[PDB]
RNA sequence: UUUAAUGUUUGAUGUUCUAACGUUGACCCGUAAUCCGGGUUGCGGACAGUGUCUGGUGGGUAGUUUGACUGGGGCGGUCUC
RNA sequence: UUCCUUGUCGGGUAAGUUCCGACCUGCACGAAUGGCGUAAUGAUGGCCAGGCUGUCUCCACCCGAGACUCAGUGAAAUUG
RNA sequence: CGCCGGAAGACCAAGGGUUCCUGUCCAACGUUAAUCGGGGCAGGGUGAGUCGACCCCUAAGGCGAGGCCGAAAGGCGUAGUCGAUGGGAAACAGGUUAAUAUUCCUGUACUUGGUGUUACUGCGAAGGGGGGACGGAGAAGGCUAUGUUGGCCGGGCGACGGUUGUCCCGGUUUAAGCGUGUAGGCUGGUUUUCCAGGCAAAUCCGGAAAAUCAAGGCUGAGGCGUGAUGACGAGGCACUACGGUGCUGAAGCAACAAAUGCCCUGCUUCCAGGAAAAGCCUCUAAGCAUCAGGUAACAUCAAAUCGUACCCCAAACCGACACAGGUGGUCAGGUAGAGAAUACCAAGGCGCUUGAGAGAACUCGGGUGAAGGAACUAGGCAAAAUGGUGCCGUAACUUCGGGAGAAGGCACGCUGAUAUGUAGGUGAGGUCCCUCGCGGAUGGAGCUGAAAUCAGUCGAAGAUACCAGCUGGCUGCAACUGUUUAUUAAAAACACAGCACUGUGCAAACACGAAAGUGGACGUAUACGGUGUGACGCCUGCCCGGUGCCGGAAGGUUAAUUG
RNA sequence: GAGGACCGAACCGACUAAUGUUGAAAAAUUAGCGGAUGACUUGUGGCUGGGGGUGAAAGGCCAAUCAAACCGGGAGAUAG
């Protein structure tokens, strides 16, 4: 199956660049 | 005729039409029709080997003469037509033992002219003669390049050849380039010029007169990225380099003619 | 919405069917390999 | 050292020629056929074109490289005696 | 496109880092990788006004579907 | 009682494959129970000369004897042969099963072949000609499907004031075929002679000439007659397993309105200039000639095979599900309305496979709100507001088209009169004429029917519900309609008409291919490819030192080769 | 009676907000929104194949997978 989408989602992912 | 029409939209502001009343409003003469199906600029391959051409308005074949080897036989000028396929306008003509044909319209040639081609016509637009038995200076059309083949230069609308000398077996044409070639004096040309002179004044006005004719978008290659073109790339828009086709070989400027077997003929390059 | 799997019996037998498969070289490796490992059903036939 | 003559030619350029080769010119036949092949003829003609060898060009395409130390990496500096 | 910079002056507001007009000191505009204008057009960007309003001052009440209780069926992520 | 009704109704194609109907069972399946079911088990059910496939004919395209090309495998392609989404013969109405019906039954039809008899006779193709055979938009005329009202027929006299009438309810249907040839559309007709054309021939097609006639021919919806002394028919009567079954059966007309359907593959107009082949008609060649063959009438025989149940905007197809998703075509009733929008309804079909209570916070979807009115916020986000027809009126700017529905304003219901229903539309009877019929002129009965003015009247409100633009001022960017990141970006990005440079003389440049070949193009420099810019207006200045490209040939350097 | 003309249903699309986010749905619903005779939209069939196609150009799309598809093999690749 395919991952949680809030897991994909570049906004809450990405949250510390 | 070139009118322009008037801005009741913004497609219409810009079209500049050419309009022939002299046209024959009807259907074309049947028998001297084929079936001509659209490629999409595919080979027998299936891919894309010449880009932007693609759909367009349906089409049939007009078998035009571009021999004109019914020698002896006069034969009347019925009516002008249109024809979708090349520029220039056809017209049809009937033979005194009854055949009728299609034929490039030369220009001032209206219904019922008299033509007649074969080695012992008069010089007059219309007739066809081998260019031994035409004088030097006379402005001709639908050229033969080997005795018998039939007409290929100047045959789209208002171009013509003029025939500036006749030495030996050859004759040197000035052709509509302004390319000097020398043709062997046995081939065929009809006198006076290709008519529809104005088909060059014409606007299309719009985007989608382009798609009527079959010419799908231009992309620019700068605006791609740079797995599609040479040009392709850039943070903003950068250029850079040399520009180049698609397949990387240099445009703006660079030679591209590489026959050394019709050398002989060509007696000054274009300019 | 529309899915990935449209079914037509004629487009199915003209791609992937027996007549298909017997046409080329390579079809006809496919049908042996499917011989040699023993499938009940050799194409999708009627 | 230096030249001219005769005989012979080699290499260069040029001029014609036809018979190899080309023909996406015309006609005839296989043939109920815009493929192909054969025949006649015209136009080119030892050119073009192809093979082997060879110089140039060649991000069109391919395989890769692009150091370490370092009060984090980069930038700067350094690397042996 | 201007870093310094919310440059300076004028307009609009009681008060305007945005907006409009102008100045020129253009860090670092500029002529077909176009310059400057431009009627019409745009689910395009910025600003102002009239109308309208629970957007708000500041929330109140009401009508339905859940949440709550009863009977039947009956999951999930997680977990030394 | 409620919901849909341009569907949530009906019929199919695609796809599925027994889900169809009947009996029986309730373990599992059904988001609960289940006596029920698209679940389990058993039995039954799909009937064709005309519907569809198969069949004949082809498009894009596929395969492809020889052939051309290629290390091999293979690629391309001629003659051919396949390939529908297109062209090609013929059936309708009623009745019937639990379940099929244009297939079964009743009635009435039609098509194509084979054979035989009679009568007459130039038949014959792998060839020639015709035909089939074709675009977009627009306009109008003639019609029908269909609807409404009247008439006619059957029934009724009303649970509560009135209801023997200008009252209420229901019905008023009928096909293909055959005959006639109308509104409309196209076209001159006939005869004779001759001819470099249609690969040969031709009486056919094309061309030329002459004579003569004022008409002929082709096509064509609808109507009318017949089909039909039939069928159907509101109801009534007689039985019943109370599901149903049997018998009989009245009227069955007219006017008006009217399609997006038909005449119409028509007509008018525009440019972007709009399949192929066979069936069909005709001409002849080789050939055959008291043959064979052709034409007409009659009789007779044949028309095989496969599909046919059921669902098909869906619980049966594609989505793992009895899943708020997706899915091509056909039919298209009433009142209001411009309308296939919208509201309420008919035929028809449904209430969505957990319920019962309670009436906390909070969440979701909505209704209303004192005074204020953007003070909210990144931002008027979201809400609120505007909203129709007719008429008056409307600025800067402009490419003279626009802007513009600018802005803003007024009227709007019902009743009566003008006018017992007007202007307009339709048009019976009667009369006259002829061409005696689907004809013309006159005539006006009946039916239908806006819009306006004047007067009166009700409410707070008359575009009363549903439905249905917020408007204005300044400015950046892109000219504009379009296109794009299926699934966080619709934009100022891409495209564009236009402009410029450049390559290309035809076996074109260029592109796909070890090649043959194919596209470019059955085009020919007013054409084609590549690059940049991007409507239009005013314009586009200086630099060739660098890199690139174009031209040059003296000299220097310089490969294989030779030795 | 022209028009890549205007308003607006079917049809094609996807600009805003709310809901939903172990969803009714691995991209939808509701209320608004754009085009709506054209560079339109749609049915059936066909052709182009992986360093390849196609692309009004976003590295977009090529079976819920794309800066190099999927399946099988080299294969127990190599992993300071
Ligand atoms: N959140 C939304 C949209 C979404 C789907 N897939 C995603 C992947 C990444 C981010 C968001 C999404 C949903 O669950 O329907
Ligand atoms: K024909
Ligand atoms: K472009
Ligand atoms: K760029
Ligand atoms: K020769
Ligand atoms: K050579
Ligand atoms: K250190
Ligand atoms: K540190
Ligand atoms: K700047
Ligand atoms: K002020
Ligand atoms: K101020
Ligand atoms: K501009
Ligand atoms: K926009
Ligand atoms: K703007
Ligand atoms: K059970
Ligand atoms: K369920
Ligand atoms: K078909
Ligand atoms: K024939
Ligand atoms: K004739
Ligand atoms: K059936
Ligand atoms: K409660
Ligand atoms: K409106
Ligand atoms: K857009
Ligand atoms: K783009
Ligand atoms: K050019
Ligand atoms: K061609
Ligand atoms: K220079
Ligand atoms: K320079
Ligand atoms: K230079
Ligand atoms: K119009
Ligand atoms: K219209
Ligand atoms: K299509
Ligand atoms: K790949
Ligand atoms: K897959
Ligand atoms: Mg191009
Ligand atoms: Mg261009
Ligand atoms: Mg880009
Ligand atoms: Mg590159
Ligand atoms: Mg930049
Ligand atoms: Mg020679
Ligand atoms: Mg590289
Ligand atoms: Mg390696
Ligand atoms: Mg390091
Ligand atoms: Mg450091
Ligand atoms: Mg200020
Ligand atoms: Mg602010
Ligand atoms: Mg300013
Ligand atoms: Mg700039
Ligand atoms: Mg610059
Ligand atoms: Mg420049
Ligand atoms: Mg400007
Ligand atoms: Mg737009
Ligand atoms: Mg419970
Ligand atoms: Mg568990
Ligand atoms: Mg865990
Ligand atoms: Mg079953
Ligand atoms: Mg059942
Ligand atoms: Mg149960
Ligand atoms: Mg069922
Ligand atoms: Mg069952
Ligand atoms: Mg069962
Ligand atoms: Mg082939
Ligand atoms: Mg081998
Ligand atoms: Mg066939
Ligand atoms: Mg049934
Ligand atoms: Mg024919
Ligand atoms: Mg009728
Ligand atoms: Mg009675
Ligand atoms: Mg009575
Ligand atoms: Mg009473
Ligand atoms: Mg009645
Ligand atoms: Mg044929
Ligand atoms: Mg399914
Ligand atoms: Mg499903
Ligand atoms: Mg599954
Ligand atoms: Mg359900
Ligand atoms: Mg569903
Ligand atoms: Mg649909
Ligand atoms: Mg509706
Ligand atoms: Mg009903
Ligand atoms: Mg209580
Ligand atoms: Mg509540
Ligand atoms: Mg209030
Ligand atoms: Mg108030
Ligand atoms: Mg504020
Ligand atoms: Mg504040
Ligand atoms: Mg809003
Ligand atoms: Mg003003
Ligand atoms: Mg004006
Ligand atoms: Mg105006
Ligand atoms: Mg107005
Ligand atoms: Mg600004
Ligand atoms: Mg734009
Ligand atoms: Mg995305
Ligand atoms: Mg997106
Ligand atoms: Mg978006
Ligand atoms: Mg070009
Ligand atoms: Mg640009
Ligand atoms: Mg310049
Ligand atoms: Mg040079
Ligand atoms: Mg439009
Ligand atoms: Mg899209
Ligand atoms: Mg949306
Ligand atoms: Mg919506
Ligand atoms: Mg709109
Ligand atoms: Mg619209
Ligand atoms: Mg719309
Ligand atoms: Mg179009
Ligand atoms: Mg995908
Ligand atoms: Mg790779
Ligand atoms: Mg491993
Ligand atoms: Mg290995």
């Amino acid at each position: 199956v395919t991952s949680k989408w809030f897991n994909i989602d570049n906004k809450i992912v990405d949250h510390f660049p | 005729a070139v009118v322009k029409c008037k801005p009741t939209s913004p497609g219409r502001r810009h079209v500049v039409k050419v309009v022939n009343p002299e046209l024959h409003k009807g259907k074309p003469f049947a028998p001297l029709l084929e079936k001509n199906s659209k490629s999409g600029g595919r080979n027998n391959n299936g891919r894309i080997t010449t880009r932007h051409i693609g759909g367009g308005h349906k089409q049939a074949y007009r078998i035009v003469d571009f021999k004109r080897n019914k020698d002896g036989i006069p034969a009347v000028v019925e009516r002008l037509e249109y024809d979708p396929n090349r520029s220039a306008n056809i017209a049809l003509v009937l033979y005194k033992d009854g055949e009728r044909r299609y034929i490039l319209a030369p220009k001032g040639l209206k219904a019922g002219d008299q033509i007649q081609s074969g080695v012992d016509a008069a010089i007059k637009p219309g007739n066809t003669l081998p260019m031994r038995n035409i004088p030097v200076g006379s402005t001709v059309h639908n050229v033969e390049m080997k005795p018998g083949k039939g007409g290929q230069l100047a045959r789209s609308a208002g171009t013509y050849v003029q025939i500036v000398a006749r030495d030996g077996a050859y004759v040197t044409l000035r052709l509509r380039s302004g390319e000097m070639r020398k043709v062997e004096a046995d081939c065929r040309a009809t006198l006076g010029e290709v008519g529809n002179a104005e088909h060059m004044l014409r606007v299309l006005g719009k985007a989608g007169a382009a798609r009527w004719r079959g010419v799908r978008p231009t992309v620019r290659g700068t605006a791609m990225n740079p797995v599609d073109h040479p040009h392709g790339g850039g943070e903003g828009r950068n250029f850079g380099k040399h520009p180049v086709t698609p397949w990387g070989v240099q445009t703006k400027g660079k030679k591209t003619r590489s026959n050394k077997r019709t050398d002989k003929f060509i007696v000054r390059r274009r300019s | 919405m529309k899915r990935t799997f449209q079914p037509s019996v004629l487009k199915r037998n003209r791609s992937h069917g027996f007549r298909a498969r017997m046409a080329t070289k390579n079809g006809r490796q496919v049908l042996a390999r499917r011989r040699a490992k023993g499938r009940a059903r050799l194409t999708v036939s009627k």
